[PDB]
């Protein structure tokens, strides 16, 4: 809910810059430049935790889709 | 079904036709070619025209 | 890449052809036709359902039940 509220706001009016004691020492630096270390780690997590699959679309769409041939 | 069968019967003597090599095209031997859609419509229209005319 | 799509192309073509054709003839007679038309390609998609199912509908009105 709030995230999709954050994605109302204006694409410019979007900007994070990590807290870090790289941040504080590099003072200037573009802001994309601590974007990897834990949040696109949360992005990677988070659909793979859980991770059912092994119903139809996963023993059709992966065992039909590969049966068929020439 | 009820009739006399051919020759399905021991005769007497034993004799084998298992032949693993030569029972391989022994067993070709009877299916139809093998048309191919398009072959199957190009002959299709070509007997229906040619003999046709 | 593309040698996956062109293959893949290829085959709704020649099979959905094989839907449309094939109870066309097996209605009007023409069982020795049908039969020469579904075993190439029973044999060469060795493992689709429904070329299975057409060519038992064939034998099943050629009162072949074995």
């Amino acid at each position: 809910r709030n995230s999709f509220i954050r994605s109302l706001r204006s694409p410019a009016r979007r900007r994070y810059r990590p807290e870090d004691s790289f941040s504080q020492t590099l003072w200037c630096l573009p802001d994309a430049f601590f974007y990897d270390t834990f949040h696109t780690h949360g992005r990677i997590i988070q659909p793979d935790a859980l991770h059912d699959a092994l119903l139809a679309h996963h023993k059709r769409r992966i065992e039909a889709a590969a049966m068929t041939r020439r | 079904r009820y009739a006399y069968p051919e020759g399905q019967f021991s005769p007497g003597y034993y004799v084998k036709a298992a032949d693993i090599d030569e029972k391989r095209q022994a067993i070709l031997q009877a299916r139809p070619p093998r048309m191919s859609v398009f072959e199957f419509q190009e002959k299709m229209r070509q007997l229906k025209l040619a003999k046709a005319r | 890449e593309a040698v996956d799509e062109s293959n893949r192309q290829q085959d709704e073509r020649e099979l959905d052809l094989v839907r449309s054709t094939i109870p066309k003839l097996l209605s009007r007679q023409q069982f020795s036709d049908a039969e020469s038309l579904l075993e190439y390609y029973l044999d060469a998609f060795p493992s689709r359902a429904e070329l299975y199912i057409l060519a038992a509908d064939l034998n099943l009105e050629q009162k072949k039940f074995s």
